[PDB]
RNA sequence: CGACUCUUAGCGGUGGAUCACUCGGCUCGUGCGUCGAUGAAGAACGCAGCUAGCUGCGAGAAUUAAUGUGAAUUGCAGGUUGAUCAUCGACACUUCGAACGCACUUGCGGCCCCGGGUUCCUCCCGGGGCUACGCCUGUCUGAGCGUCGCU
RNA sequence: AGCCUUGAAGCCUAGGGCGCGGGCCCGGGUGGAGCCGCCGCAGGUGCAGAUCUUGGUGGUAGUAGCAAAUAUUCAAACGAGAACUUUGAAGGCCGAAGUGGAGAAGGGUUCCAUGUGAACAGCAGUUGAACAUGGGUCAGUCGGUCCUGAGAGAUGGGCGA
RNA sequence: GGCUAAAUACCGGCACGAGACCGAUAGUCAACAAGUACCGUAAGGGAAAGUUGAAAAGAACUUUGAAGAGAGAGUUCAAG
RNA sequence: CGCGACCUCAGAUCAGACGUGGCGACCCGCUGAAUUUAAGCAUAUUAGUCAGCGGAGGAAAAGAAACUAACCAGGAUUCCCUCAGUAACGGCGAGUGAACAGGGAAGAGCCCAGCGCCGAAUCCCCGCCCCGCGGCGGGGCGCGGGAAAUGUGGCGUACGGA
């Protein structure tokens, strides 16, 4: 994903599990040069990340 | 008095402004006082101010202040010119009594200087050419 | 060797940027602004340069309150009333 | 639909929160649609959003500080944001009746002599 | 460097995005004299400043 | 003469004033005789062009007889395009020739509401001045 | 002209030396303007000789009764035929040259 | 240098005198602006003169002048109190009062 | 491009340069 | 005749003078004469479907509402119970900065209240409000081998 | 009751002339929107120079030069095109105090891929750190952050217009 | 010890108006993305740069070329 | 020793306010040169100017005589014409340099403290009621609190006043 600047990795993980329903294992953020903050949101493996990438439109 | 805050000795200039020591200052010290108060409480407003004691070293003087937002002077119609902005810093401008005897303002022939709102007033109005439209 | 090869050692910066001008002159060991005087809380100007202000006065920049202070003047500054509605 | 405000306004607080939330969603949909690369018409839908929002809470935010500025009227001390903001100058002065306020010798004065209206003749 | 701020690495964001060109269908509007981003700065060239 | 302190008899802000007017200042520059039959109509001089108004074109090139619909007024360039009022481009397809609307004449009003209302109280203004002229 | 025009420029002469003609240049930078000839009249930029003043002498006072002699002599001369067709006026069918009006 | 034969004389312009200028281009425009404020005054106290209160006969001081008769700054506190007119009143009818003013003849 | 700045003159003539001395 | 050189003319390049323009100055005059702890001036970073700069704006981010206006905006797309413009009184207004919790790394806190965490059990996480110096009136809590009174 | 889109100004002219001259007027052309005579008024009013200022352009001149650190060759590929790109083979060099592999400061996207060959890379390029699109930097443990050092700097106090 | 309008000043600001002024080397540094690009560690220094046409009608298409470039055709009152 | 007054002095994220900085053409207060001129130069001059510092406002400042005069007297302040390049200052050199009267623009005058009389007759703040509430103001009810006799208010200020 990409985040606004200001945010927290416990605020991108409450974020995830709230907008998509779904639970988290570890967020790692980077900031872009670009300026945007990158979160690499990893799920729980009972999620499949494909399916919840279907689910919310990217493939 | 007022001593030149120049390093060593050393006015580069001519012989006149050579002198350092025996220098005064133009203001009062009753003057000095009273913006030293008035710029410590920068809300207050510096009525008046006198004298009441003096050693070698110092002199003491009590300053009169006023609030210009307490209601016992912004409701009381004589008092309530200091509430007006224009009375903002009476002490800094030469306004108190002791800065308004710096000045050399007064009437008559011992006054010519500040003939005019000032002496630099004065100054003004008489080093201006008038060029008129038909001269 | 005062020329060249002493421009070599040029590598340890001595300015940054400020962050009350922002302006590349805030020196970081003396730990103020020499553009504007940043820890003294009053703006570094002098009448000696006049062409200096000029490059920041009021007109500079957005003035994002002034120019609505201008505005609201022009009426008044009134307060609380509405137009009369459809 | 088109959301105007107007009939925004007579709407309670829970719907406009919800109407709200369906237009944040919806928003999320079409920056998900311009990423991965959709229609021209979703593209241009984006700023019907952002406006819509902008109206919902704006309606919002009438109806709270109009309540608090109701909540707040015969106080006498009202929070700062309630307060009238002009100049700052103009804050300071003295009020309509401190500027009213005479001394009673003046008052005395004013009462026994009068500006009378005369005129003289040629 | 490789140890930056984040200050600095903000200020060098925001010059890597003012460095594009111009698009070109600005140049199809009523009143252009736009030719081309005449801001461009290139890394050998202009050292950005600091 | 004009006499009226406040008014600008200055050339560059005339200009000024035209060329960076808002849209709202173009609508009522960008304004049109009527017909001579609509003239005696309404008692109104002059109106404000509108996109879907019947319309001859009387100087210039593409000038005549011809009732042409306005397609669209393009307040921007100050001009506006109609109907047939057209020539071909080079690869082959037809591009709109815009007109000024002063060199054009209304022959039919697009009547809404508000251009019923804006015609009424420019005749009712015409009748007061002729009344006080009379 | 304006009191600052052309002495905006920080400026010294290169002074002797240097091959060049001994005007005030502007002082460095890599940009066209420096080193480049700035105060005085004869350059580009700069100031130019005697700048026109605001307290030039525009008004001139006539005597009154040098004004009152033009006058009668502007009266005296637009009642003659010759005259009033020599400054230009076409008056072949006027009736009387000092023409009057009923007071309607 | 001088030439010839001509008078010795002394340009006040050893200053720098052009910062201090004062043109007069202001001159019809203040002389509009104080016509339209006396007019203002004039139309404000209705019936009231133009002028203001009268003002007393007056000599002249300096032995240049005592021939002469100016108007004066008030009436003195002697010609009130002689005429009947109290100090107080004076200023609401529109006579004029200074308290500085002596009588000796 | 940078405009370049006018010619850096560092000295030679003079009493230092031993090459083009006159009398004296 | 040749080549080369020189001169003149014609045409063509180089170059941008001249002329004609002019949404810009400059000068003079007039009216008003208005910033900020209710956070200014200035700065930083963001904001457009395609957008770098300028311009405008502030996470409601090339603007919201309201009023006037009455069918556009426009480079290309896409979509009259009011489009678009102007006005602008309602609302909102990120981070620095007088700049305010302490520092200026956006680092580290303290207090109170809410919700997940809990089943007030301490931590943890998120939200919200406070937390600058000086000074005035009053309030509470005090200090004094300061001057006294009573036991 | 001047001239002008039935062609103003400017500019060119082996064209006709006038004036002692400063200059001017006519014809031909180019040009596309203004200009001029006379009586007066006013000035920022006339250039060959100032090592004048700004812009432009010559001869020099297709000249000086593209000579520091030993060195390249053969075939094939792509390509419109190859002394220089790429692959292979050969011969060489740096020779571990490297021409190697990594970092600090500094730089700031130069990193990586794809495309282009205008400009730039002082020959050339199919190549590039160029240009245009797109991508890329993931930490409880690596650093900062924390501590204090030489030092810096508030408060109290002192001085100071 | 103290207050006090008016006449008076104003090359900053908001809003106007005018000119025997200047006319893109002039007039403000700035008629334009100007206190911009750029220079300097910094304070500070500081540009060049207006004009197609009435309307883009901004040259379809054929043709040599790898392309830049051309040759025809076409627009227009005129691409001289 | 304990309690209580008072007086001096502290601490509060105490209840409510106010100051901070900007701009700075105009204005007020300080500080304050040297180029320059004197055909050198030191006093003078430039010049109470430039730079520096502080503070305002829509103007500021000044301002209702411890004034001018010497008349047959004028009568706050400010501004204009004039006085007047004058009286005067000055290596008496270069240079500098007012005011009064007179004519106008404008015109407006007042308040304390003290001296004393009035039962502090005065002021602030908090609670409740009525009115108005985007310049928190008016009236009332409060054995509510404070300030104040180390002096609040009314009369009254040199033109006299009680
Ligand atoms: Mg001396
Ligand atoms: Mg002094
Ligand atoms: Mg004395
Ligand atoms: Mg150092
Ligand atoms: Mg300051
Ligand atoms: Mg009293
Ligand atoms: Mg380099
Ligand atoms: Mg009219
Ligand atoms: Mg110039
Ligand atoms: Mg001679
Ligand atoms: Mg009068
Ligand atoms: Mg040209
Ligand atoms: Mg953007
Ligand atoms: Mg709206
Ligand atoms: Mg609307
Ligand atoms: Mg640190
Ligand atoms: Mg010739
Ligand atoms: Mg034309
Ligand atoms: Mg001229
Ligand atoms: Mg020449
Ligand atoms: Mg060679
Ligand atoms: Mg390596
Ligand atoms: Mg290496
Ligand atoms: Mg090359
Ligand atoms: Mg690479
Ligand atoms: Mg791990
Ligand atoms: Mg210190
Ligand atoms: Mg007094
Ligand atoms: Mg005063
Ligand atoms: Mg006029
Ligand atoms: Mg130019
Ligand atoms: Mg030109
Ligand atoms: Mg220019
Ligand atoms: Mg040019
Ligand atoms: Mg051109
Ligand atoms: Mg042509
Ligand atoms: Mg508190
Ligand atoms: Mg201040
Ligand atoms: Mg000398
Ligand atoms: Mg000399
Ligand atoms: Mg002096
Ligand atoms: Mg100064
Ligand atoms: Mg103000
Ligand atoms: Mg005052
Ligand atoms: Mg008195
Ligand atoms: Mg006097
Ligand atoms: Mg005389
Ligand atoms: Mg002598
Ligand atoms: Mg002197
Ligand atoms: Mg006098
Ligand atoms: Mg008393
Ligand atoms: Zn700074």
């Amino acid at each position: 994903f990409i985040v606004d600047v200001k945010a927290n990795k416990h605020q991108i993980k409450q974020a995830v599990k709230k907008l998509y329903d779904i639970d988290v294992a570890k967020v790692n953020t980077l900031i872009r040069p670009d300026g945007e903050k990158k979160a690499y949101v990893r799920l729980a493996p009972d999620y499949d990340a494909l399916d919840v990438a279907n689910k919310i439109g990217i493939i | 008095g007022r001593k030149r805050p120049v390093p060593k000795g050393a006015t580069y200039g001519k012989p006149v402004h050579h002198g350092v020591n025996q220098l005064k200052f133009a203001r009062s010290l009753q003057s000095v006082a009273e913006e030293r108060a008035g710029r410590h409480c920068g809300a207050l407003r510096v009525l008046n101010s006198y004298w009441v004691g003096e050693d070698s070293t110092y002199k003491f003087f009590e300053v009169i202040l006023i609030d210009p937002f307490h209601k016992a002077i912004r409701r009381n119609p004589d008092t309530q010119w200091i509430t007006k902005p224009v009375h903002k810093h009476r002490e800094m401008r030469g306004l108190t009594s002791a800065g308004r005897k710096s000045r050399g303002l007064g009437k008559g022939h011992k006054f010519h200087h500040t003939i005019g709102g000032s002496r630099r007033a004065a100054w003004r109005r008489r080093n201006t050419l008038q060029l008129h439209r038909y001269r | 060797t005062k020329g060249t090869s002493s421009f070599g050692k040029r590598r340890n910066k001595t300015h940054t940027l400020c962050r009350r001008c922002g302006s590349k002159a805030y020196h970081l060991q003396k730990s103020t602004c020499g553009k504007c005087g940043y820890p003294a809380k009053r703006k570094r100007k002098y009448n000696w340069s006049a062409k200096a202000k000029r490059r920041n006065t009021t007109g500079t920049g957005r003035m994002r309150h002034l120019k609505i202070v201008y505005r609201r003047f022009r009426h008044g500054f009134r307060e609380g009333t509405t137009p009369k509605p459809k | 639909a088109k959301i105007k405000a107007r009939d925004l306004r007579g709407k309670k607080k829970e719907e406009l929160l919800k109407q709200l939330d369906d237009l944040k969603v919806e928003l999320s949909q079409l920056r998900v649609a311009k990423v991965t690369g959709g229609a021209a018409s979703k593209l241009s839908k984006i700023r019907v959003v952002r406006k819509s929002i902008a109206r919902v809470l704006t309606v919002i935010n009438q109806t709270q500080k109009e309540n608090l500025r109701k909540f707040y009227k015969g106080k006498k001390y009202k929070p700062l944001d309630l307060r009238p903001k002009k100049t700052r100058a103009m804050r300071r002065r003295l009020n309509k009746h401190e500027e009213s306020l005479k001394t009673k010798k003046q008052q005395r004065k004013e009462r026994l002599y009068p500006l009378r209206k005369y005129a003289v003749k040629a | 460097s490789s140890h930056k701020t984040f200050r600095i690495k903000r200020f060098l964001a925001k010059k890597q995005k003012q460095n594009r060109p111009i698009p070109q269908w600005i140049w199809m509007k009523t009143g252009n004299k736009i030719r081309y981003n005449s801001k461009r700065r290139h890394w050998r060239r202009t050292k950005l400043g600091l | 003469m004009k006499f009226n302190p406040f008014v600008t008899s200055d050339r560059s802000k005339n200009r000024k004033r035209h060329f960076n007017a808002p849209s709202h200042i173009r609508r009522k520059i960008m304004s049109s005789p009527l017909s001579k039959e609509l003239r005696q109509k309404y008692n109104v001089r002059s109106m404000p062009i509108r996109k879907d108004d019947e319309v001859q074109v009387v100087r210039g090139h593409y000038k005549g007889q011809q009732i042409g619909k306005v397609v669209q007024v393009y307040r921007k360039k100050y001009v506006i395009y109609i109907e047939r009022v057209q020539r071909e481009k080079a690869n082959g397809t037809t591009v709109h020739v815009g007109i000024h609307p002063s060199k054009v004449v209304i022959t039919r009003l697009k009547l809404d509401k508000d251009r019923k209302k804006i015609l009424e109280r420019k005749a009712k203004s015409r009748q007061v001045g002729k009344e006080k002229g009379k | 002209v304006s009191e600052l025009a052309g002495h905006q420029t920080s400026a010294e002469s290169w002074g002797t030396g240097r091959a060049v003609a001994r005007i005030p240049r502007v002082r460095g930078g890599g940009t066209h303007r420096s080193g480049q000839g700035a105060f005085g009249n004869m350059c580009r930029g700069g100031r130019m000789f005697a700048p026109t003043k605001t307290w030039r002498r525009w008004h001139r006072r006539v005597n009154t009764t040098q004004k009152r002699y033009a006058i009668c002599s502007a009266l005296a001369a637009s009642a003659l035929p010759a005259l009033v067709m020599s400054k230009g006026h076409r008056i072949e069918e006027v009736p009387e040259l000092p023409l009057v009006v009923e007071d309607k | 240098a001088p030439s010839r034969n001509g008078m010795i004389l002394k340009p006040h312009f050893h200053k720098d005198w052009q910062r201090r200028v004062a043109t007069w281009f202001n001159q019809p425009a203040r002389k509009i602006r104080r016509r339209k404020a006396r007019q203002a005054r004039a139309r404000r106290i209705a019936p009231r003169p133009a002028a203001g209160p009268i003002r007393p006969i007056v000599r002249c001081p300096t032995v240049r002048y005592h021939t002469k008769v100016r108007a004066g700054r008030g009436f003195s506190l002697e010609e009130l109190r002689v005429a009947g007119i109290h100090k107080k009143v004076a200023r609401t009818i529109g006579i004029s009062v200074d308290p500085r003013r002596r009588n000796k003849s | 491009d940078p405009v370049p700045y006018q010619p850096p003159f560092l000295c030679q003539w003079g009493r230092h340069q031993p090459a083009w001395k006159p009398l004296m």
